[PDB]
């Protein structure tokens, strides 16, 4: 090998669906679909979910 | 038949808290129009956003440079939630130009006369060395819903500048929509109940324009229903 060119690729991979998240306690799963902020359930106060 | 609801007082407890009534309202229209104008402000609302940002020191998102204890992502991402209101221009570039130690705040941006900084003592960065110089342009333009850095940039095919970044813009001036439904009292018609708005906004948008737009949108969208095309 006369030279070696290495090179960093920095890829800012976001949240989609396919992921795999869980927590701590073992509960697993994947994210089905991201749904637009409205669709959310939310409280009283106005908080989405 | 129907009686009209109206834009009556709309108190402002915060600067960036609206608390909107509409008091005409008929039974069995509140829980109506409180969820139609509950999505059309989280979905359709214009507002102004960062989309990208020229820092002459650095060349991409993942570097930094000397004097500033934040990361050059932690810059973009403060300036992602950086709450401003442009007027007569639809897209403004601002410079944000600041040397010696001290918290680079919002106010410090060059400020235009179409250009407001409601929130001016948003965080920018820290310069923690005398001789250290900040030096940025900062794109702000109009749009709506969520628009990432990664939708456009396939419709722009590596924007030619490597000194430029671009990030993700929440054009969403709100942030939270609450809406509640209670028994309106009033001489005339026993039966109304009035629609109390309650809306946490960036301050770019004021709660009047917000609903009025909103039902703008409502009313365009209904359009196609009175009139049926067959």
């Amino acid at each position: 090998v006369l030279k070696i060119v290495k090179v960093y690729l920095a890829v800012k991979r976001r949240i989609q669906p396919g992921d795999k998240m869980a927590g701590r306690h073992g509960n697993k799963g994947v994210i089905s679909k991201i749904n637009p902020i409205e669709d959310m359930p939310y409280d009283e106060n106005g908080t989405p979910v | 038949e129907f009686l009209k609801p109206r834009l009556v007082d709309i108190e402002q407890v915060s600067s960036t808290h609206a608390k909107v009534t509409l008091e005409p309202l008929e039974r069995g229209f509140g829980h109506t129009l409180g969820n139609a104008l509950r999505r059309i402000l989280l979905s359709s609302m214009p507002g102004c956003a960062v989309t990208e940002v020229e820092i002459d020191g650095v060349l991409h998102e993942y570097s930094t440079k000397e004097g500033v204890q934040e990361d050059i992502l932690e810059i973009l991402l403060n300036l992602k939630g950086l709450a401003v209101r442009v007027q007569g221009k639809d897209e403004v570039i601002l410079t944000l130009n600041k040397s010696g130690i001290g918290p680079v705040t919002a106010a410090d941006i060059t400020h235009d006369g179409d250009v407001e900084i409601v929130k001016p003592q948003h965080v920018i960065c820290h310069l923690t060395d005398e001789n250290a110089s900040i030096s940025m342009r900062i794109k702000v333009q109009r749009g709506r819903g969520y628009v990432p850095a990664s939708t456009r940039i396939h419709s722009e095919e590596d924007e030619r500048p490597i000194g430029r970044l671009l990030v993700d813009a929440c054009y969403s001036p709100v942030e939270r929509i609450a809406y509640n439904v209670e028994a309106a009292r009033v001489e005339q018609r026993t039966d109304l109940d009035k629609l109390v708005i309650e809306m946490e906004t960036n301050g770019t948008i004021d709660p009047e324009e917000a609903i009025r737009r909103a039902a703008t949108i409502l009313a365009e969208q209904l359009e196609a229903f009175v009139d049926l095309r067959d």
